[PDB]
């Protein structure tokens, strides 16, 4: 019943800001690259959220952790079309999860941009992120399209219901 | 010194600008409650007029096009109310979630400063104070515990600095977009009525 | 007895009914005026807040700046409309609480004479079908005079009402037209600015 | 301090309605014949006035007396440039002052249309109407023009002055 905190994280271009305003108004909006953060109060199935969407550009990333305090769940957005950089995404994923400020947080990976033909399978992503290695941590990886809208509801459903238990 | 005071100043600005964003907020919500009323009455005055229009065609048209306007003004104010509220909600986020987040760091920076100076006070007292066969024991104690609380302060002076820069960046983006959406809404209201 | 009183009580009815209706319009009108009054005072305060925030924040100054103009402007015009609404209020009030009240002053006197007309009509009938004696023949005649006296009172004030309704309805329509017009024009003028 | 009731009376086209609104809004307005009455609340010298403006057409002159109740003053307007109808103006003035509901009523006579070239002198009208031959009645006559504005303040100040005493 309390206002819960969500962080949207991932590399520049994943589709972070688009996930947010999709959550806010059920729509695609125009976005600019996020210099710092966007932050909006959002409600989904009678559950108040304080969503912090941080920028994923290289110079921004070392400061993500200035915002990990009192976080209930992390939406991890990853470009399904960016094989070259998935390694970096793992680096950032491995790093953040080691922070104790995040110990009680639920992880929901958004395999975004799945609407594209070339898009990676969830399986390739799951290995490249090293998710099978994550024990003692409730997580999930969903195939989403922030522009089309597909996957988003199911992912948030799982996120809400798990945050209630 | 000037790197420390330069920070305190930045905090003072934020503390000053928070209070001013809250006043704009008070008045904003006052204006929405006001409008809400003004709207409800325009419904009532609308309906009242129509009744006089139909039941007394001594003056049907005189009463007619007034009820039209009062009814038109309702739905428009109804649209505008949604926008003002949207503005209220978003400003509430900036002021009472985003601002505060940085302030919770400001507190911890101020508290870390308090321990830094305390342990600093202590080390120099054991330096200026009396001597015996036990002073050196606690001298190295006072050193390591000053060295630590320095780093504690150093780490948090870093944090506040960043949050403020990241804050300034966000606040600009939000204020801008929120202010023109507020303005554009006021436009579309009179224009939405001008068209009729 | 007559058709006039039947047609008059009908119109009396309609006048009383449409009075309370205009008092509602009047009520709601003054509510709106007070609403508008509040609005402008806030608008002024918000204009000045936006204005001050514009002068202290170079990074955002244009955004607060033109927001401060718009609020200030809206009151300046509001303060104008507020006048017009008020002028609408009192004019209607004159029609309602003064002009027609003058007719109701007369309507009451008309009824006062009617009730008097009937109580003296009874006396005449109670005596014309009662017993006879010294104090019957003499009594019916002084009943007749008083019956006829109040008849005259009733007849004249009946005539007088018909006049005051006839001149009300005309004047009512004038004021109403002119006010419902200067009301509407004031609303549109407000948006025009 | 109480609200006073004023009746504007006089023949048709004398300028009764022009005067009314000139007292209300200080302007010259376009006017039509008053088929009945006009009524406005008019503040002058912080004194409230319920002002009534009855039409001068023969049709509605015998009905003036219908509205005589509770009258504090009678402003009697007479056209100064209407020498062919002053005899009519007198008999109707006299016939009015014989009424009993105007016992307290203060007579004020407006010599209207003084801005006109052939306008009568204040003297010759006053004699014609029979102002000097009046028993127990406070009267005063003034040179006025509703088109210009001349002699209104004076007239109204005298009118207020008398009611205060
Ligand atoms: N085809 C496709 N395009 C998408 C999808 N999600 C986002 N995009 C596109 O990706 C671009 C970047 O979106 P944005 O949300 O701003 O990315 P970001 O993660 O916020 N980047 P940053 O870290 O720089 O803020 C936009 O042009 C948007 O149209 C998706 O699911 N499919
Ligand atoms: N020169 C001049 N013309 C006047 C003056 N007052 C009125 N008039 C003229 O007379 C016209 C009619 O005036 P009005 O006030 O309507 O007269 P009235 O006494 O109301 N007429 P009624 O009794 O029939 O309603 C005006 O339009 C104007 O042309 C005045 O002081 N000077
Ligand atoms: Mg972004
Ligand atoms: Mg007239």
């Amino acid at each position: 019943t309390r206002e819960m905190r969500i962080l949207i994280l991932g590399l520049d271009g994943a589709g972070k800001t688009t996930i947010l305003y999709r959550l806010q108004v059920g729509e695609v909006v125009t976005t600019i690259p996020t210099i710092g953060f966007n932050v909006e109060t959002v409600t989904y199935k009678n559950l108040k959220f304080q969503v912090w969407d941080l920028g994923g550009l290289t110079s921004i990333r070392p400061y993500w952790r200035c915002y990990y305090s009192n976080t209930d769940a992390v939406i991890y957005v990853v470009d399904s079309c960016d094989r070259d950089r998935i390694g970096i995404s793992k680096s950032e994923l491995v790093a953040m999860l080691e922070e104790e400020e995040l110990r009680k947080a639920i992880l929901v990976v958004f395999a975004n941009k799945q609407d594209m033909e070339q898009a990676m399978t969830s399986s390739e992503m799951a290995n490249s992120l090293g998710l099978p290695a994550l024990k003692d941590r409730k997580w999930q990886i969903f195939k989403t399209s922030a522009t089309k809208g597909t996957g988003l509801d199911e992912a948030m459903e799982w996120l809400v219901e798990t945050l209630k238990s | 010194r000037t790197v420390d005071l330069e920070l305190e100043l930045q905090i003072e600005l934020l503390r000053e600008t928070k209070r001013k964003y809250e006043s704009v907020l008070q008045l904003g919500r006052a204006l929405t409650a006001h409008l809400y009323s003004l709207l409800q009455t325009q419904h009532a005055l609308g309906d009242a007029f129509a009744d006089l229009s139909q039941k007394s065609p001594e003056l049907q048209e005189e009463f007619g096009y007034n009820a039209e306007t009062q009814k038109l003004l309702c739905k428009n104010g109804e649209t505008l109310l949604g926008a003002v509220n949207f503005f209220v909600s978003s400003i509430n986020t900036l002021v009472t979630k985003t601002m505060e987040d940085t302030l919770m760091t400001v507190k911890q920076y101020e508290a870390a400063r308090l321990e830094y100076d305390a342990y600093r006070t202590d080390l120099e007292e054991l330096s200026l104070g009396p001597r015996d066969a036990g002073t050196r024991g606690r001298l190295e104690s006072a050193q390591a515990t000053f060295q630590a609380h320095r780093d504690k302060y150093e780490k948090l002076r870093g944090d506040v600095a960043i949050k403020l820069k990241f804050l300034e960046e966000n606040k600009i983006k939000v204020m801008h977009k929120q202010l023109l959406l507020f303005h554009n809404a006021v436009s579309a209201y009179f224009a939405g009525n001008q068209k009729q």
